[PDB]
DNA sequence: AGGCTGGCAGCAGAATTTAACCGGTGGCAGCAGCTGACCACAACCGATT
DNA sequence: AATCGGTTGTGGTCAGCTGCTGCCACCGGTTAACCTCCATTCTGCTGCCAGCCT
């Protein structure tokens, strides 16, 4: 179709060129090995840098100068042939090599499965032999000449063998008459008896001798007589010398050769269609590993039938060449050259191909020539794929030659270094610092950045406002940065986001865009609110910064992307631009209360009034700035500008209406009404202290019941006022603040006495080495524990690291117990404890055995960190790619199908304990049937969002389950819809229709590696994930039941095994090879002989495997293991992930069903289709007959599945592209381009976002009123 | 900084399309039978072969040119036997390796 | 009396010493010997207002 | 008196072949005591050999 490319495309289609192909591309043939004269520097003619060939070398000019303007252009000149044109053109011709001798291509011979093997049956062994001259194959026989002839050449063949045991008759006479004359001259004669009999053992063992030479003569003659009897085509004959006997006697009736021409001739007499017919009445009758072959040979059979490709390309007649600027000699600083590696791999192929030529010419013997061919066909070979075949071809220094399979492989090939991600203009770096004076949405830029980005749009307004004459000595104000410079670049840079991004980019947050403001100094400055996001504190790490140009660009940066835009987390909806560490520490001091303080509110009588009550928050700054009031001492305030809380509210104030202006009496602190003036006017008083849960709910209330830029507003009042009451709040460490506990000494000697006991007992002999360790572990648990308790105890509430441990700020309590306390047990470079605990605390100082001991542990720690960030980036690459299909095509399906959500199951004493996970189970889904109670009246209807007063109204009303749409259940063809899917959590609202919810999947669940450890043979962390996204069969897989009966728990020898009697009277199920390392199932008590179990009761202890949960239970069961079973990972580190980006995963590896019978239409068995095309494909065949296929349900890894997809240019870049493109040109794969992945290599719009035809092609005008009245 | 130049020109020109020189077009023809169409300039003698796309060369269709002739190589075995014998031992050996096999077959 | 199928084990791919004559021909390279057109300073005209 | 175009006296001038006259790269052929072989893990395929069946 296009060949200029310009961008209309429909589809690219990839196939097997052949040899016409090859030379209808070429723009000449090359035939010589050289590049560029050694003296002049320019190019050879008919080289590999020729221009008559290639193109010229400078524009418009041909080689001899002949010809030198535009004024000529598009002649040849009539002396050097050079076409003159651009020089451009040297990137886009191709050239080729016309070989003397016929060669295979690498990649259908070598990689396995050996396509050229399947195709014409032979295997690789004897398939290399063929290709590289170490054996003959047979390429035609002929049948009518042989079986007319047969006769005839029988009586030839007992003729010679009559003539062979004649001679042997002649020679058992000679030796006769010579052993009668040794009779004669040994009985006559006086000699030893033994002596006389030597020498006629000697003819004897002559006789035996020359009757074993004519038994294996004639050995060999029954051996090549056989041969012809059973030559057929395509049967190797090693035994050369075999070969050339049968050549001799028997030359006509059949032909054969060596190499690549005879594997040509194989192809040339191969009948596709009978093969293919043979094939299939195999598979359809016999059955066993004659089926299985069968099979696996009508995969490629029936791939080069049902297309137009000719097998035939295979082999190659003419080997093409890459333009010469795609593989360039450079000349460096200094008159070195430095060339491309592709140029010594072309110039061997020249040398061989031309010094065959020469052989074949001079009538060299077929020793040379044979040579010669093999030489040249493994040239080729490592020309395509080195290394494949053998050991690769090196250059210097032992480094080996990089070839053309090596451009487009691996993480440093084409599709993966420079397709998928590229290196950009108008971009910059430099180390962030925080900016505490910034508001959410600005970043501070250096000036020297910001006028190296912005550079074109100053030249241009320099310009403009008479500062240069024009755009070269614009350009020389500008590098040389003239004073009325940064006077421009205020105006230019005012109201023109940037991006900002630090990499790793784990989460889409990690690029966020924001108003830049200049400042002075090299160094940007960060929002503190944007670090949680971003994932950056301030020790060094640095940023990135991009510039958007266009105006789609700046607007989908300011709208799209603006960072007060993306307060929520888009994995859980928890609040991301919070307090955190310093913001809360403030917050905490500043609300809570302190009895006894200063200026309290005292309720006395008698003498006095109460004196603690004032008239307005005015009054009382004014009392605390004197030194008569604290901000954390209880008072009773007046307030008239903030609102009560509900009860309050209710009793005093009417029908509604608080109404700003009227008076309540609030009984407070002065910092809860201080900390309550940063919140909006509407919302209602709070009087609580801030925790980080307190704030963190306080912000999601604010988000899903006030505006965006409310809440943006809100968290930097919020940032401002923690960050002063901090520095005011006298956190502090001095070794006087690390208090140690008073009874430590007294609880070591106590748990000292049981472990000499314990130590004790294993010297008398009582118990072994292993229970001894296990003693000595429980003891010193429980001592580790004893001693925490004690210090908790023994710290005051307003210490400064309880304070900051508690306030949720940050840290955890385990390390203030090694800290002041007591390290405990530490592990041992495998992963077990030590028996000898550290008793030390860091403020004690370590001994030097326990710093030792304890750094074992210390270094397992960061390596394990080091290998969990590249194992993580790997999960989430893998689940991109399986998932980057699901996006939001739609508003509704309108099914009715749906998944149920579990929702506080019933207490027996009788209430509602709400379900523990039900914010990610049940919150954010749309409900898919009305909700009654008792078939009574609904109470939430169908097609509701299910928040919190939805959940409360149904928890109120006495409903345990509800049925909510899911995306596992969408009856969207292409993608999925958006009430199925329903809010997106970032948001809080239904999620738009063009959304890619599957990347937001893959992030969500991606990013939180690097905190997934597996403890303190299950796996257990972040193997246990990438292990049930991959539909592995797990480590310790446990058994589970097939059928309902009672059990038959069969203690073996040493070991159990399993059968279970089904209650329909069925044969009894066996559950063979059970080691005794796994436990028993524990249900309620463990499972004994002689009980009942269930259809999917796990019998063993340990991992399900989810294929037989699919066979066993059905679909719908294995979507409820799958996703409870990640989630279990998660939820034991704490981390939140909705239930919905894990069902975006699982629901991509239930695409397919696997065809157990062909039934009549075009499915071979055993192979997985789509379920959508498995039933557009039997509703054609339950009409116009009966005869439909049989598929039955499979679960696929995400590797799996992401290979199998139907766009050849998005599995290539995936992974294993040598084998992606190899069999996509056998099938003559075409590419639609649909995909997300396709759109970006190609470069334009991916499908997405605004790039749908919905959005891309909005018309904007002026109304009718706005438009006159201008 | 390492700083290369792969030896070529780059020209700055407005590229048009309009006033350009004269084109002749002439047909070769290679002994396959193939042709080809190669652009000269109009103030140009059109050479009588050319070497074209296949590689091989090709002679200019139309019927004037009695150009090609013999090159022939002055170096084969044949030539190099004679420069070192004479054609009387030529002959005595030819004659006595024909009596050796007369002498062997018949005899 | 043999035979063709079941585990079974092994292997491959993918991911993170040695030099010289001799002939002959085409390209180079430099330089008077014309140029043959180019350039220029200056002077001499062809009407025309 | 000038003013827009020719004529040209005459003196360099400047490179464009044109021989031309070496001369210098570049490529092919020849040489005749005698001595003969170079990390880990997962997945799939392919070949091995015992073990029941006619
Ligand atoms: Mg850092
Ligand atoms: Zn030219
Ligand atoms: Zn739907």
């Amino acid at each position: 179709g296009a060949m200029l490319d310009v961008n209309f495309f429909d589809e690219l289609r990839i196939g097997l060129a052949t040899a016409e192909d090859i030379r209808q591309w070429s723009y000449g043939e090359v035939k010589k090995p050289e590049t560029i004269n050694y003296r002049t520097l320019k190019p050879e003619k008919d080289g590999l840098f020729c221009e008559k060939i290639f193109g010229p070398t400078r524009d418009w000019e041909c080689y001899c100068g002949k010809y030198k303007r535009v004024r000529f252009k598009g002649i040849i000149c009539e002396r050097c042939g050079v076409e003159v044109t651009r020089a451009k053109v040297r990137r886009e011709r191709m050239g080729h090599i016309e070989l003397a001798a016929p060669v295979t291509h690498i990649w259908y011979f070598k990689g396995v499965p050996s396509r050229l093997g399947y195709l014409l049956d032979l295997a690789p062994k004897d398939l290399e032999k063929i290709i590289y001259f170490a054996a003959y194959v047979i390429t035609s026989v002929d049948e009518e000449m042989r079986h007319n002839e047969l006769s005839t050449l029988e009586a030839e063949m007992a003729v010679e063998r009559k003539a062979v045991e004649d001679q042997r008759d002649g020679e058992l006479e000679a030796r006769a008459q010579k052993l009668e004359a040794d009779l004669a001259e040994l009985e006559a004669e006086g000699a030893k008896a033994d002596a006389r009999r030597k020498v006629r053992d000697g003819g004897e063992r002559e006789m035996r001798q020359i009757r074993d030479r004519a038994q294996r003569e004639l050995d060999r003659l029954e051996d090549i007589w056989s041969t012809f009897t059973k030559l057929a085509p395509k049967q190797l004959i090693v035994d050369e010398n075999l070969y050339r006997e049968l050549v001799d006697r028997y030359g006509e009736y059949f032909t054969g050769a060596m190499g690549a021409e005879s594997i040509q001739k194989l192809i040339e007499n191969f009948d596709i269609d009978a093969e293919a017919e043979s094939l299939r009445d195999v598979i359809r009758n016999g059955k066993g590993q004659k089926k299985l072959r069968a099979l696996k040979r009508l995969k490629v059979v029936a791939a080069f039938q049902q297309s137009g490709n000719s097998p035939m390309g295979m082999v190659l007649d003419a080997v093409p060449v890459i333009p010469p600027e795609l593989r360039p000699m450079v000349q460096l600083d200094g008159g070195r050259f430095a060339t491309s590696d592709l140029n010594d791999l072309y110039r061997r192929v020249i040398n061989r191909n031309n010094r065959l030529k020469r052989l074949i010419d001079l009538g060299a013997p077929e020793i040379i020539v044979n040579n010669e061919k093999r030489m040249l066909q493994e040239s080729v070979d490592a020309l395509f794929d080195n290394g494949r075949r053998g050991r690769p071809v090196t250059g210097p220094g032992n480094r080996p030659l990089k070839s053309l399979s090596d451009l487009l492989k691996g993480k440093q090939g084409r599709f993966r270094q420079n397709l998928l991600g590229k290196r950009v203009d108008y971009s910059g770096r430099s180390v962030i610092v925080v900016g505490p004076q910034l508001k959410l949405h600005q970043c501070g830029l250096p000036k020297l950045m910001a006028l190296e980005l912005f550079k074109p749009f100053v030249m241009k307004r320099l310009v403009d406002l008479n500062h240069a004459q024009n755009i070269k000595s614009a350009k020389r104000m500008v590098e040389r940065q003239r004073p009325q410079v940064w006077d421009v670049l205020e105006e230019v840079i005012a109201e023109h986001p940037v991006l900002l991004n630090r990499a790793p980019t784990l989460h889409r947050l990690g690029i966020q865009a924001f108003e830049p403001m200049l400042v002075e100094g090299k160094a940007i400055q960060l929002h503190p609110l944007v670090c949680e996001a971003f994932n950056a504190d301030f020790d060094g790490d640095q940023m990135a910064v991009h510039l958007p140009l266009s105006a789609e660009a700046q607007a989908e940066a300011r709208i799209l992307m603006l960072s007060s835009n993306n307060i929520l987390s888009p994995a859980s909806g928890r609040p991301l631009a919070m307090p955190r560490l310093d913001m809360v520490t403030g917050l905490y001091y500043l609300t809570t209360e302190v009895p006894g303080d200063t200026g309290e509110y005292q309720p006395a009588s008698g003498d006095h009034p109460e004196t603690g009550v004032y008239s307005s928050p005015a009054e009382a700054i004014m009392a605390a700035d004197r030194g008569v009031l604290s901000v954390r001492a209880k008072i009773k305030v007046r307030l008239t500008q903030l609102r009560p809380p509900v009860e309050i509210e209710a009793e005093l104030f009417g029908h509604s209406g608080w109404q700003p202006g009227d008076a309540w009496m609030a009984e407070t602190t002065l910092g809860r009404v201080m900390f309550n003036e940063l919140l909006p006017l509407g919302y209602p008083f709070v009087n609580k202290q801030m925790h980080k849960k307190v704030q963190a709910a306080i912000i999601n209330d604010l988000a899903e019941r006030y505006p965006m830029i409310v809440v943006a507003q809100t968290v930097d009042k919020l940032k401002d006022a923690g960050f002063y009451w901090a520095t005011r709040s006298g956190v502090t460490v001095s070794m006087a603040d690390v208090l140690v506990p008073p009874r430590k000494k007294e609880i070591l000697d106590h748990y000292e006495e049981r472990a000499d006991k314990v130590e004790k007992q294993f010297q008398r002999g009582a118990l072994n080495h292993d229970e001894r360790n296990e003693a000595l572990v429980e003891i010193w648990k429980e001592a580790t524990d004893e001693v925490g308790q004690a210090l908790r105890e023994h710290y005051p509430d307003d210490n400064p690291i309880i304070t900051i441990v508690d306030s949720g700020a940050t840290g955890n309590f385990t390390q203030t117990r090694t800290l002041a306390g007591m390290k405990g047990l530490v592990t041992n470079p495998k992963g077990e404890f030590i028996p000898r605990p550290v008793k030390s605390s860091f403020r004690e100082g370590l001994t030097v055995l326990e710093y030792f001991i304890n750094t074992h542990g210390a270094r397992k720690g960061l390596a394990d960190t080091a290998l969990r960030t590249a194992d993580s980036g790997y999960l989430t690459r893998r689940l991109v790619d399986v998932s980057q299909d699901v996006i939001v095509r739609e508003h509704d399906c309108q099914t009715e199908r749906g998944i149920v959500v579990e929702l506080a199951e019933r207490a027996p004493d009788g209430t509602l304990i709400r379900d523990p996970y039900i914010e990610t189970s049940a919150y954010a889904r749309t409900l898919g049937t009305d909700a009654v109670d008792e078939a009574g009246n609904v109470i939430v209807e169908r097609g509701q969002d299910l928040g919190d007063p939805e959940i409360d109204a149904l928890l109120a009303a006495g409903i345990t389950q509800v049925k909510v749409r899911s995306v596992l259940t969408c009856a969207t063809s292409t993608g999925v819809c958006a009430t199925c899917y329903g809010r997106s959590m970032a948001t809080g609202k239904l999620v738009d229709i063009g959304e890619a919810v599957g990347i937001v999947a893959a992030q969500s669940i991606g990013e939180p590696g690097t905190q997934l450890t597996m403890r303190t043979d299950i796996t257990g962390g972040l193997p246990r994930v990438q292990e049930l996204f991959e539909a592995r069969v797990p480590r310790g897989k446990a058994p589970i039941a097939d059928v309902t009966g009672r059990v038959r728990l069969e203690d073996g020898e040493r070991f159990y095994k399993i059968t279970i009697v089904p209650d329909d009277g069925g044969e009894e199920v066996v559950y063979d090879k059970i080691s005794k390392r796994q436990r028993l199932r524990v249900f309620k008590r463990v499972l004994s002989d002689g009980d009942h179990v269930e259809v999917g009761q796990q019998l063993m202890e340990g991992s399900a495997d989810p294929h037989e949960v699919l066979r066993v239970q059905g679909p719908r069961e294995v979507q409820i293991h799958l996703v409870r079973e990640v989630q279990e990972v998660y939820r034991a580190q704490g981390v939140s992930i909705h239930d919905k980006h894990i069902e975006v995963i699982v629901r991509q590896m239930l695409r397919r069903v696997t065809i157990i019978d062909s039934g009549s239409t075009e499915f071979l068995p055993g192979s997985l289709i789509d379920r959508a095309e498995f039933e557009a494909e039997n509703r054609r065949v339950v009409a116009e007959g009966g005869e439909p296929a049989a598929g039955r349900p499979v679960l696929m890894g995400i590797t799996k599945a992401s290979l199998a997809t139907d766009s050849w240019l998005s599995a290539a870049s995936f992974q294993e592209t040598t084998r992606v493109l190899t069999d996509a040109a056998i099938n003559c794969r075409s590419d639609k381009l649909n995909g997300l992945k396709e759109n970006v290599i190609i470069g334009k719009l991916i499908p997405a976002g605004t790039g749908i035809n919905r959005y891309r092609n909005i018309a904007v005008q002026p109304t009718e009123e706005a438009r006159a009245a201008a | 900084v390492l700083r290369g130049s792969r030896l070529g020109a780059v020209s700055y020109e407005t590229d048009r399309n309009h006033d350009l020189a004269p084109r002749q077009i002439a047909r070769y023809r290679t002994d396959n039978g193939e042709e080809f169409e190669v652009p000269f300039a109009d103030d140009a003698e059109i050479p009588g072969t050319w070497l074209c796309r296949n590689g091989m060369e090709g002679t200019l269709i139309e019927g004037d040119l009695p150009e090609p002739k013999k090159v022939k190589p002055p170096r084969t075995h044949w030539d190099m036997l004679l420069e070192r014998r004479s054609i009387e031992e030529l002959e005595e050996l030819l004659k006595e390796r024909l009596e050796l096999i007369r002498s062997r077959r018949r005899g």
